[PDB]
């Protein structure tokens, strides 16, 4: 289930620190939202263990390696060796992972947060050996405050009109709080909510009782799947996504007619994957 | 003068898994490596009368003793109560090496992990001891 | 927290036919019994992030899996909420097994001695002897179980396929025929069950939804038909009584037509109300 999954790995002892790779050196670094902190989990069924492979673009064959017998962890060339395999033990009820060496299961990864690197330790109850393994998309987007542009024009953004006008349309980027959205991943529903920053509990919502209309509404309406979305990456792109509603996953966030003029409606429409249904979720500059 | 079952002096330290691998420091860890005939594979064993234990220092680094860290590894450090070892002689010169101190209110001992009796590149650890039958906790001290 | 208060059986990855077995403070490894002697409640402490493993013994009601420190022995002792009575459930992802580490000393984990047929604590390795299968006790009891199914309105009658060529399903007096016996199989992916009639190889109990409420036996090589799958829910206070609802529409429960008990009475599905004609006893064939 984790095989071939690209993930980020962060520390339970410090959730702001992520496994970071450069030129064979593994360290703990703040969130970069890029390939430097992305890892592919490669499952070997015979071993019941995983290789943890760097998604580095320059060096494409680096895996998390225990420099046995030393206390040091690095990324070395994949030679499918025992010191390059790891047991991924999920601590149930705690939603964290213990990462034990296949070469010596007595030894598990230990997060040295003050030295900002990794080492090894026998098992204990400290958070320093517990890690948060998360799908990289979720890792990047969760609690990310963003602006959302259609690819048809990256100079415009999806916005709530104002604090009282809850309609959602396309408009030129003016750095307004009504033009920014804080994305939150709902673990239970396995979906996302877009919180407009001009409000406190206002989320992007498909008004299904009014056809294809989408507007912002309160998030204290608890059980409405129209308030939740699925964000799926477009291949070959770093920031482009398709956004589909949880009530009906065939309903995708759609730029009305593909029109780019100011005040153009933002709606949902039957998914076909056209350019007016692709969006760039970006850092507000 | 002899006070115990294990005379003072220089020894080689081996695992029962291999008669050709020798205990030496590598970085900050301890491991069993190919015979080097160097001082770093020679260990000075000294009996301590007051606590009836042994302290074991590396001949190449005579002020460094076998100890343990807070991560389960056997280490080479300056003198402290973690450097005191309580051997249990189970054969001719085969011993189980217990820490003098109870660790986590248990007996803890030198432990080398094996993969089908292969210990290459394995660090020496300090793990719980329950009896005298754990092969991974049996070590040979050879006077040399 | 997703395992809190769950009642499970625990079996060995090294020998899946051996289960954690409890009696009078003694813990051993024993063949499947499908009763409380091999059932355990997982009790979660959020602060410790660890679990107590409580025996479902009916006589002694406060016994929990206990590490007899400083030995490596395991037993069941009166629950005093002690550290040596708490355990870390570490799921080996992709392997569908658990390593069960002592909360008191996580250097040590449960180890199955399948020749002495008991448990001890051990340091970790890569063998299956420290890996365990933790499963919901209903699933554990019902998975791969060959049974007969009777309405509670008359336990002398059973749900049966008419014969090898007649795939219809009706109520009839038990006669020890293979057409009257079903092998239950749990589907991990679908989280639902299939009832394989033992007179056929690939014949399963199926809601023929294209024909109203009719249920019949059909081939299981029709892959993606939720109507072939069922949820089996225990009725409270009972050891053998279940309601059986269809995966396609969970409001559709296995139903004895009119509550009639005569031979040849139709077995169907119907809107769930929980009446006695929708309650079934899944039992060992004598
Ligand atoms: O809803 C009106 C429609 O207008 C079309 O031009 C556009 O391609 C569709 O995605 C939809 O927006
Ligand atoms: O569809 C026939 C129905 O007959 C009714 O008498 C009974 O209450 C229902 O459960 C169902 O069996």
């Amino acid at each position: 289930s984790l095989n071939d999954k690209i993930v980020t790995i962060s520390c339970k002892a410090d959730t702001n620190l992520f496994f970071y790779q450069v030129a064979g050196n593994v360290s703990l670094f703040q969130q970069t939202r890029n390939y430097l902190e992305r890892w592919r989990l490669i499952y070997d069924s015979n071993k019941a263990a995983y290789k943890i492979k760097s998604m580095d673009i320059h060096n494409t064959n680096l895996v998390l390696t225990w420099n046995a017998p030393t206390h040091n962890i690095s990324t070395q060339q994949d030679s499918n060796a025992d010191n390059q395999y790891w047991l991924l033990l999920k601590d149930i009820g705690n939603n964290s992972f213990i990462i034990a060496s296949y070469k010596n299961p007595n030894l598990v990864l230990y997060a040295d947060t003050v030295a900002r690197n990794l080492k090894l330790s026998t098992l204990n109850n400290s958070n320093y050996i517990k890690f948060i393994i998360e799908d990289y998309i979720i890792s990047d987007l969760n609690n990310f405050t963003c602006k959302i542009s259609p690819i048809l024009d990256l100079n415009k953004v999806v916005q709530q009109v104002d604090v009282t006008n809850l309609n959602v349309n396309l408009y030129t980027w003016d750095y307004g709080r009504n033009q920014k959205w804080t994305i939150r991943y709902n673990e239970e529903k396995a979906a996302y909510q877009f919180f407009n920053t001009i409000l406190s509990n206002g989320v992007l919502t498909w008004i299904f009782s009014n056809g294809n209309t989408v507007r912002v509404s309160s998030s204290n309406d608890q059980n409405n799947d129209a308030q939740y979305w699925l964000i799926n990456p477009v291949s070959d792109t770093d920031e482009t996504y398709t956004i589909t509603n949880l009530r009906d996953t065939t309903k995708a966030l759609d730029l009305y007619g593909g029109q780019t003029a100011n005040g153009t409606a933002i709606q949902v429409f039957n998914y076909h994957g056209d350019d007016n249904q692709k969006w760039n979720i970006r850092n507000p500059p | 003068v002899e006070r115990t079952f294990l005379p003072n002096g220089n020894y080689n330290i081996k695992s029962i898994f291999s008669g050709s691998l020798y205990l030496n420091p590598v970085s900050k860890s301890l491991t069993f490596s190919n015979e080097s005939s160097a001082n770093n594979q020679k260990w000075n064993v000294e009996y301590m009368a007051e606590n009836r234990c042994f302290k074991i220092s590396n001949v190449a680094e005579p002020n460094k003793y076998l100890s343990y860290d807070n991560f389960g590894f056997i280490s080479l450090d300056s003198l402290s109560n973690r450097c005191y070892w309580f051997p249990i002689k189970i054969a001719v010169n085969t011993y189980i090496m217990l820490s003098l101190n109870k660790v986590n209110e248990l007996d803890y001992a030198w432990d080398i992990y094996d993969t089908n009796e292969n210990i290459l590149s394995q660090p020496l650890l300090l793990l719980p001891n329950f009896d005298i039958y754990n092969s991974n906790q049996m070590f040979k001290l050879e006077k040399i």
